[PDB]
RNA sequence: CUUUUGAUGUUAGGGUAUUGGCCUAACAUGGCUAUGACGGGUAACGGGGAAUUAGAGUUCGAUUCCGGAGAGGGAGCCUGA
RNA sequence: UCUGGUGCCAGCAGCCGCGGUAAUUCCAGCUCCAAUAGCGUAUAUUAAAAUUGUUGCAGUUAAAACGCUCGUAGUUGAAUUUCAAAGAAUCAUUCUUUUUAAAAUCCGAUUUUGUUACUUUGAGUA
RNA sequence: AAAAUUUUUUGUUCUUAUUUUGGCUUAGUUACGAUUAAUAGGAGUAGCUUGGGGACAUUCGUAUUCAGAUGUCAGAGGUGAAAUUCUUAGAUUUUCUGGAGACGAACAACUGCGAAAGCAUUUGUCUAAAAUACUUCCAUUAAUCAAGAACGAAAGUUAAGGGAGUGAAGACGAUCAGAUACCGUCGUAAUCUUAACCAUAAACUAUGCCGACUAGGUGUUGGAUGAAAGUGCUUCCUUCAGUACCUUAUGAGAAAUCAAAGUCUUUGGGUUCU
């Protein structure tokens, strides 16, 4: 039982990556993760996708670049203030200068700095370095 | 309220003769006063009147039978072997 | 999953989980366990009195020789008896037959030291006056 | 490469394991020698078919596609 | 599975196209008037779904009409009262337990019998759940016998 | 089962700050019924503070809305 | 577990500065509980706070202020806002 | 790896250890080291301890998967319903405007369209 | 159907009406009114589909032993070597006849079935279970599970049978310094059936269960699809389900090793137990 397509999706993409594999094959697919994969394209870590119409839940190909470390979710899904993401951000990131956190708002879905743009908090979903 | 643990039908004997003996009356009474299914008539009503002897009280035949129950299985047994052939 | 649940509302679970599980950690249970009260001659105190009863020699453990000196107290306290080693060279012989010394604990608080078998406990005043001091044997002597 | 697969490795899998899920099986018109009329069949029938004219057997059923008549005709349905 | 091991993985799988072909010539009045007529001779959805398939020329009924078996099964106030799959389920039981009856000496029995009433309580919860069934349907082992 | 008086539970969610998770918590609390109103184990009512009329009861019914349920009572979980 | 000796409610009164099983009579069979009742232990007065810790946490708080309780141990009472 | 004495004794040493003639460890003399008007010892407690682990432990052989299955409470559960589109403000990015289905409502027009969780901002506080 | 502003009659008041409104019975009009069909789940239909899955009843086989015959004559057993033991009242040995109770060789496998414990002569009946095929039905009905429940080798306990072989106890004969042992000759309970208990094993893959992803080859058990040699059958090619092995790992480990014990300081898919 899935319990979760996010996970397996972001799990399939880490271990296509980790082979240099220039295409790979998401089976299930969801509104949340073709956000999630807007925002991954928006800052340049993948190329483009499709999305293949069956008559049931979609599938989706997507181009990789050789260029993501690692991809991830937060399982439960932790309701976090505007003022917590500093202590979040310390202890997942990697660097205070790349990699971002990914919150679902009020507003959409965003990272971190947009967030605090944006003067708004929300929940975690995942991150990608 | 259920007004015994163990003993059931044997609480008629008190605290004589020891415990397994009472067992064993138990158990035997226990199949000498049930009710038995008439095959000639369909109703659940042959019980027993004699230490042989069985009666249906609706149809009223009378069958005979074993000493704590209708049948015993020896004659089953060889009810089956002669019906067999 | 790795053996724990990780829900939102799954709070209790662990929660019972840690609270039955510390009583197998040695420390946790030595520090919680209402017998302490019971099975301990200073009762949680660090220091005690007492009057002394006699004095020994004990064996050392097998692959050292020597002949450790100690003496027999008797708590006024509670009344119970104890052993304690007299630190020193020759500080056995500031100590008569019952007089009133100070014993501390002996560095490990539940156990043994080194070569000692079982002593816990250790002298550090003679007739109100100190056992450094006078072995010191410059600084003072004792109220005879 | 992923998007458009070779459409000879596609008819070559399982059902249920290419891009775009699609059945195996097929209707078809049948006619049987001296009868003069034409029935409607499923390949994987798993009844048995009496022709509208006669009681004549057309089909028998398998652990697949169904056992046609012998001398039969069949031709697919255009769609 | 839900109980034992396997892991098979057959199924039926329906084309891409949702409209009916186009060599398909009957009325869907026709084809509710058959399914009406059909089910006067005492046979389930499953069965009725299965002789149109084969002796007639229907792939798929909620192509011709608009709606499923069921729904215009109930339309007509024909529909039974305990639902199909519930019912060979109390079916295989009462079996078991008849020879069951007969022979004090299975143990596989026994085991079967009780993953079957696990299946039947799940079920029947379901249903009630629903409005399908009315609220004090208990399934007595007892009297399911004469349940028709 | 009283005349003119009621049990109600309420259901709600408590957190724990150690493990940022929740749990769930009850309680119970009797209130006054008056006889405009016609309510069975099931259904929701909401109610409204007043002066002790009794050892336990300070609240009465005000507003009944019918609900069905499938199981017993006190293992239902609905949150308001 | 509670309920003969008030335990959970209804009716009528008594009493109090006022509400109330707080008390008295008649009636009904209720009330709490594995989301831990009823019991046992505490070398337990509760907070504002203290110590140590990158972030989480662990352990203390008789003792400047606030609240509670007591004047060897129990019970009763006068004066008076 | 300085002198004198003792010789498994006397004693030291939290732990590993030292002590039978050469003892860098006992008892002294000299000299050096550390902190310094302060410096040791005992008991309790925190870090060290990712050796209690939500963040964050281990379970083939080191301690540790119930003999096996069913099953209530608990914990957890596929996809789908308004997606967009076109101008302005900045050295492609960040912001900000414009309307596109409907019904009720000012002589071709303003304003309303389920409940919580959750998140934002306030009020009140020795 | 229940009340009316607006005039009416009266000094306590009496005399009447258009006058502002929810439903009912029927004809009538709307864009009148129900999301997929999950490489989730449950039911169904089909095949001279598979299997040492279970229960009852039946059928066969040599061997062993007992009893009855049968011919002959001095030893037979057993051991490292010998005793204890049987025998001219005929042992051991060869042929035939009848009875009894357990067991099911060879075929038989790094093969099959079952939740585990387990399951192997023939035939009949009853009873379930997969896998495969499907343009059949329902539509979220599911995963894992404190408390609770069903099964659970061998030994052991209760009662009635059965009682050949094997044989805890016990008795001898040997070996040895001793030998309450290892070896040998006997031999009680037990081992088998029926009806009840007991609930434990190195009950072991010392590896909980459900889901996803990641690599090449050689086999094998059961279906289905497409093609060639046959004298509506065999070989070959695909694909699904089960089950082994080999090689290799910019994968993991303390290592042994591991296709999971990998996708883990780049640490979070769900859940129970320790
Ligand atoms: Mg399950
Ligand atoms: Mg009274
Ligand atoms: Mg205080
Ligand atoms: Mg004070
Ligand atoms: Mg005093
Ligand atoms: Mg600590
Ligand atoms: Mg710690
Ligand atoms: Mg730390
Ligand atoms: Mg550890
Ligand atoms: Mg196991
Ligand atoms: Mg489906
Ligand atoms: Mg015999
Ligand atoms: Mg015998
Ligand atoms: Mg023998
Ligand atoms: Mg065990
Ligand atoms: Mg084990
Ligand atoms: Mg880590
Ligand atoms: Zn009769």
């Amino acid at each position: 039982v899935r319990m979760s397509v996010l996970a397996d999706c972001l799990k399939t993409i880490n271990n296509a990556e980790k082979r240099g594999r220039r295409q790979v094959l998401i089976r299930p697919s969801s509104k949340v993760v073709i956000k999630f994969l807007q925002y991954m394209q928006k800052k340049g870590y993948i190329g483009s996708f499709e999305i293949v119409d069956d008559h049931r839940s979609g599938k989706i190909v997507v181009n990789l670049l050789g260029r993501i470390n690692k991809c991830a979710v937060i399982s439960p899904r932790y309701d976090v203030k505007l003022d917590e993401i500093e202590k979040i951000i310390t202890s997942i990131l990697p660097s205070r200068l790349f990699g971002h956190l990914i919150l679902t708002t009020p507003y959409g879905i965003m990272d971190h700095e947009e967030a605090r743009r944006k003067h708004t908090g929300g929940k975690v979903l995942g991150f990608f370095f | 309220s259920r007004r015994t643990k163990k003993v059931g039908l044997t609480g008629k004997y008190g605290t004589r003769y020891g415990s397994s003996l009472r067992k064993q009356i138990k158990k035997i009474e226990l199949m000498q006063h049930a009710k038995y299914l008439c095959t000639f008539c369909g109703k659940t009503a042959t019980k027993r009147t004699c230490v042989g002897i069985w009666k249906c009280k609706k149809c009223k035949r009378k069958v005979c039978g074993g000493a704590w129950s209708l049948t015993t299985p020896a004659a089953v047994a060889a009810k089956s072997t002669i019906i067999r052939l | 999953g790795s053996g724990k649940p990780s829900g939102l509302r799954a709070a209790r679970k662990l929660r019972i989980r840690r609270r039955t599980q510390r009583w197998a950690d040695k420390s946790y249970k030595k520090s919680h366990l209402g017998t302490r009260w019971k099975s301990n001659p200073f009762r949680g105190s660090s220091h005690a009195k007492g009057i002394v009863v006699e004095k020994v020699a004990i064996e050392a453990k097998q692959p050292n020789s020597a002949y450790r000196k100690c003496v027999r107290v008797q708590l006024i306290k509670n009344g119970k008896k104890i052993t304690a080693f007299v630190p020193g060279d020759g500080c056995l012989n500031f100590i008569d037959e019952n007089d009133e010394v100070l014993v501390s604990g002996f560095g490990r608080s539940g156990h043994s030291v080194g070569d000692l078998p079982g002593v816990k406990f250790k002298v550090v005043k003679v007739a109100r006056v100190s056992l450094l001091a006078l072995f010191k044997e410059k600084k003072e002597k004792p109220r005879s | 490469d992923l998007l458009n697969p070779d459409p000879v490795e596609e008819s070559k899998k399982h059902k249920l394991k290419r891009l775009i899920p699609t059945p195996n099986s097929y209707f078809m018109d049948v006619k049987c020698p001296g009868c003069l009329q034409i029935t409607t069949l499923f390949s994987h029938a798993q009844n048995v078919v009496l022709c509208g004219s006669c009681n004549i057997m057309l089909c028998q059923p398998t652990g697949g596609k169904c056992k046609l008549t012998e001398g039969c005709s069949f031709r697919k349905k255009i769609e | 599975r839900m109980y034992g091991k396997g892991k098979g993985i057959s199924s039926s799988t329906l084309p891409y196209k949702r409209k009916q072909p186009s060599w398909l010539k009957q009325k869907p009045s026709e084809i509710e008037d058959a399914i009406i007529k059909l089910a006067k001779k005492g046979q389930t959805p499953s069965q009725i779904g299965a002789t149109l398939r084969d002796n007639y020329g229907i792939p798929q009924v909620k192509s011709v009409t608009g709606n499923k078996i069921l729904r215009i099964l109930r339309a007509q106030g024909i529909a039974t009262t305990i639902p199909e799959d519930l019912y060979f389920l109390i079916k295989k039981a009462v079996s078991m337990r008849k020879h069951l009856e007969k022979n004090k000496k299975d143990k596989d029995c026994k085991f079967r019998l009780i993953l079957t009433e696990s299946k039947i309580h799940r079920i029947s919860r379901y249903y009630k759940r629903k409005k399908l069934l009315p609220s004090n349907w208990k399934y007595q082992s007892s009297t399911a016998s004469a349940l028709i | 089962k009283m005349k003119r008086t009621i049990i109600i539970r309420r259901n709600y969610l408590h957190y724990v700050k150690k493990y940022n998770r929740f749990e769930k918590r009850h309680k119970n609390i009797p209130c006054h019924c008056s006889p405009c109103f016609d309510v069975k184990e099931g259904d929701i009512v909401t109610v409204g503070q007043c002066r002790p009329l009794s050892k336990t009861v300070r609240f009465n019914v005000l507003h009944v809305e019918k609900h069905q349920i499938f199981g017993s009572a006190r293992k239902q979980f609905v949150l308001f």
